[PDB]
């Protein structure tokens, strides 16, 4: 769970930007595929995703080698919550119905 | 909702909490002072040593940033909410320092309103 | 294979012991003649590092990380 | 320019049957200096494929095929003609590109 | 000092970490046309796209 915070909350804020994100588990790449040019330890955003599907807010799936999120509205409120997100956000994801 | 720096200092230390801060003791706090990123600090009173205040004021009077002064300084770090780590625990926090500008660059709340006039007068 | 009693060399490691005061007197000086703090130590002009980062003065070796300037006391 | 070429590519005979009958349907429709198809060779692969993970059993190397075939047609015509023949929501499973060279 | 720390060593021949992707294993790859998956299911979704045998 040892990266810095500042990639927490910016992967945090990126995600409920955008709604769901795509994760590849993998030691060995130098840089991440679509948050290149950054050097981010791959190892320690793995931590931060099995803590968080430990800690019971999203439900935990480890499907072939390619890894999403779950989003419900639990999971979008505690998100909300823990990054103390405005009370006016909406997703993107759920434009015009 | 009384309008005074008083109250709102609680909402001021929720912020310095949340977004960075936490510049408990000496460490973390000669970042805003040096740089002259803190224009407005908050420090406690009521203190037994002079050594830490004596130290904080020197850092400040390198640049003659003023000060917050407050008293029940730890009632404030009992309503900050610093539970965290899921549930775990029930800490304090002792002192922190509000730095870049007066105001942080996320909620534009009544707070930095009231500390912009403490600041002024 | 069979567990190697790992008891005989290095069983386990401890975190890093340190004896630091709770209001750091080390990082800054005193005594220079002046009512308010002064800064005897020379600034560096790298700027990369974090603004409560010391500077220090060693007799043997640099540990910065990035810079590792070249000097001496003679 | 009157280079105009289409390559249409299925696995199946049926498939580009029924498009050379969209192509003669068109044809019918007006007549132009659109020459007949070209039939390319039917174009195997093969892939081989052992099954028992560990050595236990015969070597029972699965043969599949993939036999792809490919037809050409290229056409000296008005554009909005061959683009209504050709644009009329046309069959799922048969590749159809359009490439002026 | 950085660059022998942590990190001093790639490998440019990775067949491991850039196995079949869609399942989690190294077997099974062949490295034509984007395969990418082990035989069972190669077989598995064979005639989904169009395989067929007569040999």
């Amino acid at each position: 769970m040892l990266m810095p915070k500042k990639n927490r909350i910016a992967i945090y804020e990126l995600l409920f930007k955008e709604g769901v994100m795509v994760a590849k588990k993998d030691v060995h790449m130098p840089k991440h595929p679509e948050l290149a040019d950054k050097n981010v330890p791959n190892l320690h955003v793995m931590k931060a995703m099995q803590s968080l599907k430990s800690r019971g807010y999203v439900k935990e799936q480890f499907a072939w080698r390619h890894f999403y999120w779950y989003l419900t509205n639990e999971g979008i409120q505690y998100l909300r919550d823990y990054l103390h997100l405005p009370p006016e956000i909406v997703p993107a994801t759920l434009r015009r119905s | 909702g009384v309008m005074d720096v008083n109250t709102a200092l609680q909402e001021v230390l929720k912020t310095a909490l949340i977004h960075d801060g936490l510049a408990r003791g000496i460490r973390e706090a000669a970042k805003a002072l040096d740089k002259r990123q803190a224009h407005l600090c908050v420090l406690a009173s009521n203190c037994d040593e002079p050594m830490y205040v004596k130290l904080v004021e020197a850092l400040c009077a390198e640049h003659q940033i003023n000060l917050i002064k407050v008293d029940d300084n730890k009632k404030l770090g009992e309503w900050v909410g610093l539970c965290k780590i899921d549930r775990e625990g029930k800490p304090r926090k002792v002192v922190g320092c509000s730095c870049v500008v007066v105001k942080d660059y996320g909620k534009e709340s009544q707070a930095k309103d009231v500390i912009e006039e403490y600041f002024k007068c | 294979k069979k567990r190697k009693k790992k008891s005989y060399t290095t069983p386990k490691k401890n975190k890093h012991k340190r004896k630091k005061v709770k209001l750091a007197v080390l990082k800054y000086y005193k005594v220079d003649e002046n009512g308010k703090i002064s800064r005897l130590r020379r600034e560096c002009p790298s700027d990369e590092c974090g603004a409560g980062v010391f500077m220090a003065s060693h007799f043997d070796r640099h540990y910065c990380g990035k810079c590792c300037l070249t000097y001496c006391f003679n | 320019i009157h280079r105009i070429r289409i390559t249409l590519t299925s696995r199946n005979v049926k498939s580009l049957e029924k498009v050379c009958a969209d192509l003669i349907r068109g044809a019918k429709e007006k007549n132009l200096k659109v020459k007949g198809p070209v039939r390319m060779p039917t174009k195997t692969l093969r892939i081989t494929t052992r099954k028992t993970p560990c050595g236990e059993g015969s070597k029972t190397w699965d043969r599949f095929q993939m036999r792809i075939h490919k037809r050409l047609i290229d056409l000296h015509s008005p554009s909005e003609i061959v683009k209504q023949i050709t644009s009329i929501s046309i069959e799922p499973g048969v590749e159809v590109e359009v490439t002026i060279a | 000092g950085h660059q022998q720390l942590y990190w001093s060593h790639p490998r440019k021949f990775g067949q491991g970490s850039r196995s079949c992707r869609v399942c989690s294993n190294r077997h099974g790859l062949i490295r034509k046309y984007g395969l990418n998956m082990c035989r069972q299911c190669f077989r598995q979704y064979a005639k989904d796209i169009g395989f067929i045998k007569l040999d």
